[PDB]
RNA sequence: UAUCCACUUCUUAGAGGGACUAUCGGUUUCAAGCCGAUGGAAGUUUGAGGCAAUAACAGGUCUGUGAUGCCCUUAGACGUUCUGGGCCGCACGCGCGCUACACUGACGGAGCCAGCGAGUCUAACCUUGGCCGAGAGGUCUUGGUAAUCUUGUGAAACUCCGUCGUGCUGGGGAUAGAGCAUUGUAAUUAUUGCUCUUCAACGAGGAAUUCCUAGUAAGCGCAAGUCAUCAGCUUGCGUUG
């Protein structure tokens, strides 16, 4: 973390904690869809995220997200995740959060 | 050869002199102590050995223990060993030395696996 | 106010005192220094091997320093060897015996250690001095 | 440290004792494509001729070739002691020696045809298997 | 007779001992100094204590901490407890009251735990 | 003129207690030097069984355990003084042991 | 002789269990309540505390010099 | 072996004692082993 | 390990305290109770197991007793010994685990933190310290019959500084050979430890499945039992969490 944050400190940015709470925001999942029974053939429903679980998986998907990045290439945990976190910081779809974020998006205006 | 040493001047000296060319497992085996019966089992191995007729094989010397290391005064000699239930009528040659006397002689026929007709035939009757 | 290897870190310590066993070299080096291994928990040579020498005596006058006396296996433990026994796991395994004799002859035939007479190798005032004015240049030279 | 980088003068594939090396790894790595020398015995032929280890296998000259090739034949007189071998204190010769890349394997069925001509009881099992399994 | 000020400070099967005493201004800890802790990340968390009352409190009194027991960062623990601990206790006996409470209400600001030890300890195996 | 150490042992702490109260103010009564009783702490003798002695079910265990208290009073007296006090001193639950030397 | 404390303490305990199960078993129509042993210097000294004691001493002490030899040989005493 | 009930199985050989275990579970608190916790 | 003095702040043996769901607010015939908040060391019954009375067990033996039913009364070895082999043998299925598939990592140096324990007599346990040996270890002595000595068990994971760059690689360590040591009367079907070499499959695992709500999962070592020698077996302890 030490070593990321004095990465986004090099990455032409002066607030590495306004763009860690930046990609927390918008790596929020705003609507999500559940497994309802439904009778064998299962269909999926809207619904909405708590915002205490809404920062667990922003958190989560955050790191999973590094850590794939981080698996079989020299770059390192610092890099990936910084990376990651300015990818999230603003709305870019290059990152893995983003792309799952807005996945389960579309899932979620899809089973409605 | 044995250390690099000729065979013939090999079967003329006396155990402490095959201890100093000795591997470590055979030093440390000579250095706690035998039991008294491989006296008499070289005393009657000498004996056979004395009434062999000549450019022929001598009397057979037949064997028990399994754990004894081969030490040359019995080259030419032939011996049998038991397994446990027979005996393996071994001949002595000088190039097995250093070695147990049972590992010459096997403890089981082996398992067979390809073999399919024989294991079909045998399952247990279903009526 | 005065000065001790107390104040200073650990890895500055044993680069300066290996740096000057180096430009000094008033010690006994045997043959072997470039044979050896460290323990027999180790599995490859150490990468300084023309230094790795004085980077255990310095080691070893650094932890006589800080205690009464210490014994072979006090070295032994302190290094602490780790194998990778094949499948088998980490274990604790204990350092080479004779790396720490010769360093520690080589250390008393200098006159920095000597033998207390509780049966262990204690600190000398010469190896006081010396290590106390190590640790004064090693302050003077973050001036 | 400094870098040294030079105009050329590098092999990828070099060629020693009749067996083939890469000139791109350090020298003891390339060590260890050859069969009966890993690392550590490596390593100490190495460090014997005072070579530095840290720099790479491509830019070997010939006279540091040809003196690990002299160390390697005869080990022992250039402080290179009993342990480290592999042919130690043989049945053949009473000697010791390190064995080569083109010799483990005269070594290895020089074994397993002395345990067939013994008649032990680890010839005939690991010729049944060899005869089993391959079958 | 200098006025010294002993309090201990615990965390995980680990207590640090601090004695406060009066003198040039100095703080060691096993014998080594505060800038130099085993853990390097665990030095800020040692360096809490001083920083969070003031830097010109410590002129006047010297702390000598001794801890066994635990591991690493439960001894960093124990010994920032000890020192909180020592310097709320030396400015309640000697020093006025009103200033150990300003010192006590910038502890409790920050950190709960620098004043009472750990509430986690380790749970029976529930045979 | 002779130094004598006893040191009492007991599973018990009642008994353990009013031996070593009962040495205490016998010994106090008649002015003879000594120290106090100085407290080991309790060793606590833990072992292991199974609850399935037959089985059946799934291996669970428990813990069977014992106290053992340690007492030692130092104590200067004449040779009678500490073989009457010896030959009293002797319940049951309660070890005492008398060492001569001080080495 | 010369047991390390804690098993000499169990083995101790075992001394008492041993010989309250065999008084239990072999004197049970003599009015067996429970027994105290004594330890001295000299010798080993059991107290047979028994409800019913003119059978526990029979003619010149014929069954005390028994249950002392059933003492002795099973027990490993001089 | 365990001098109780020809016990060949089941022995703990802790302490010199050599009671089997089914014999130990009864006869504990006649040596002093008793249940605290 | 006594130069004296003070103390138990930490360690410990105790006597007591404290907790009784205390107080508040909802809910409830507004009755016993339940839930949320504050204080509290402790406020899910703060957490855990043993103990009864009762009706049911052809369950197991006691080397217990009664002219008790059964078969021979003995050339049967169901009694003794002597050696030698095993129980580990391998197309394989199932299951419990260990190590890995790597660069939050492998290697080399330095920093270095524990606790539950345990330890020898008419024997040889735990072992300090000094010499030799690459090591395994050997050897010469000493301490502890134990909060005293091993031991502050200076344990490992970890921390830093350097080597390695994504390449079945320097990851991995299966297999195998040679030599040297230790225990055992005896080590071959290799007891175990050390040195060199051999560097096999194995690029996060399908159907399915195990365990778990706070010092808890998980990683990590250490101690105790099995012990003559080794653990990948079990129970605990401690470190990080
Ligand atoms: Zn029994």
């Amino acid at each position: 973390i030490k070593h990321t944050l004095d990465i986004i400190n090099v990455l032409t940015d002066q607030n590495p904690i306004q763009v860690v709470v930046d990609a927390i925001t918008n790596t929020g999942p705003r609507e999500d869809t559940t497994r309802v029974g439904g009778g064998g053939a299962a269909r999926r429903q809207a619904v909405d995220v708590s915002p205490l679980r809404r920062v667990n998986q922003a958190i989560a998907l955050l790191t999973i997200g590094a850590r794939e990045a981080a698996f079989r290439n020299i770059k390192t945990i610092a890099e990936t995740l910084a990376e990651e976190l300015i990818n999230a910081a603003k709305g870019s779809s290059t990152s893995y959060a983003i792309k799952k974020k807005d996945e389960l998006e579309r899932v979620a205006k899809s089973n409605r | 050869s044995y250390r690099g040493v000729d065979l013939e001047k090999l079967l003329e000296m006396s155990t402490e002199d095959f201890v100093k060319l000795a591997p470590a497992r055979v030093r440390r085996r000579f250095a706690r102590g035998m039991t008294s019966k491989p006296a008499g089992f070289m005393k009657k191995l000498r004996a056979a050995k004395l009434a062999a007729p000549e450019n022929e094989k001598p009397a057979p010397v037949r064997t028990h223990m399994r754990n004894m290391i081969i030490v040359p005064e019995m080259i030419g000699s032939v011996v049998g060993i038991y397994n446990g239930k027979a005996f393996n009528q071994v001949e002595i040659r000088p190039e097995m030395l250093g070695h147990y006397l049972g590992e010459f002689s096997i403890t089981y026929t082996p398992v067979r696996h390809g073999r399919a007709g024989a294991t079909t035939s045998r399952f247990i009757p279903l009526k | 106010p005065g000065v001790s290897v107390r104040d200073v870190a650990a890895q500055d310590f044993i680069n300066a005192y290996a740096s000057f066993l180096q430009r000094q070299g008033k010690l006994e080096v045997p043959g072997y220094v470039d044979i050896v291994k460290t323990s027999s928990g180790n599995e490859m040579p150490p990468q300084d091997a023309e230094g790795w020498f004085y980077k255990r005596a310095a080691s070893v006058a650094r932890h006589i320093y800080m205690r009464k006396q210490v014994g072979v296996g006090k070295l032994n433990k302190l290094y602490g060897g780790a194998k990778s026994r094949g499948v088998r796991p980490y274990k604790h395994i204990d350092a080479s015996g004779s790396i720490n004799r010769k360093v520690l002859q080589a250390l008393e035939k200098i006159g920095i250690v000597e033998i207390s007479p509780k049966g262990g190798r204690r600190i000398s005032e010469n190896g006081q001095r010396d290590l106390d004015r190590i640790a004064a240049q090693t302050l003077e030279e973050d001036e | 440290s400094l870098v040294v980088q030079e105009q050329g003068s590098f092999q990828h594939i070099l060629r020693l004792l009749n067996t083939n090396v890469d000139g791109n790894i350090k020298i003891v790595y390339a060590l260890t494509t050859i069969k009966g020398v890993g690392r550590r015995y490596s390593n100490l032929v190495c460090k014997k001729a005072d070579v530095d280890l840290h720099k790479r296998a491509g830019e070997l000259t010939q006279e540091e070739l040809e003196r690990i090739v002299q160390i390697m034949q005869n080990p022992t007189h250039y402080k290179i002691p009993a342990w480290f071998l592999n042919r130690q204190n043989d049945i053949t010769d009473g000697k010791d020696y390190h064995t080569l890349a083109n010799n483990v394997e005269s070594k290895l069925r020089d074994d397993l045809e002395r345990l067939k001509k013994i008649r032990a009881h680890r010839g005939i099992r690991h010729f049944w298997g060899l005869r089993v399994r391959g079958q | 007779a200098v006025p010294s000020v002993q309090t201990f400070g615990k965390k995980k099967s680990a207590t640090a001992v601090a004695h406060v005493k009066a003198g040039k201004g100095l703080i060691k800890v096993n014998g080594s100094p505060i800038t130099l802790v085993e853990p390097e990340i665990l030095r800020f968390k040692v360096y809490e204590p001083l920083l969070l009352v003031g830097l010109d409190k410590f002129s006047n009194i010297d702390i000598r901490v001794r801890v066994t027991g635990g591991g690493h960062v439960s001894q960093v623990y124990a010994i920032r407890q000890a020192i909180a601990k020592g310097l709320v206790a030396y400015h309640q006996k000697y020093v006025d009251e009103q200033s150990k409470n300003e010192l006590k209400k910038a502890f409790t600001s920050y950190d709960r735990t620098l004043l009472i030890a750990d509430s986690r300890r380790p749970e029976p195996k529930k045979f | 003129i002779i130094k004598i150490r006893i040191t009492l042992t007991s599973t018990k702490v009642k008994q353990l207690e009013n031996v070593s109260s009962n040495i205490v103010k016998n010994a106090e009564q008649h002015n003879l030097v000594k120290k106090g009783p100085v407290r080991l702490p309790t060793k606590v003798l833990k072992i292991s069984t199974r609850k399935t002695p037959n089985g059946e079910g799934s291996k669970t265990w428990e813990t069977y355990e014992m106290r053992i208290h340690k007492r030692y009073i130092d104590l200067e007296a004449p040779v009678q003084i500490v073989k009457r006090i010896t030959q009293i001193t002797i319940e049951p639950g309660v070890d005492v042991e008398v060492v001569v030397a001080s080495n | 002789a010369l047991i390390s404390k804690k098993r000499k303490l169990v083995a101790d305990g075992v001394f008492y269990a041993e010989l309250n199960e065999f008084f239990t078993r072999e004197l049970a129509e003599e009015g067996y309540s429970g027994v105290e042993v004594r330890v001295t210097p000299t010798k080993t000294e059991v107290i047979i505390r028994a409800t019913r004691t003119q059978d526990v001493l029979g003619e010149n002490g014929r069954r005390i010099n028994e249950l002392t030899l059933l003492v002795q040989k099973r027990f490993k005493y001089a | 072996q365990c001098r109780v009930c020809s016990s060949h199985t089941g022995l703990i050989r802790k302490y010199g004692l050599n009671i089997c275990r089914q014999c130990f579970r009864e006869k504990a608190n006649d040596i002093g082993f008793n249940k605290f916790r």
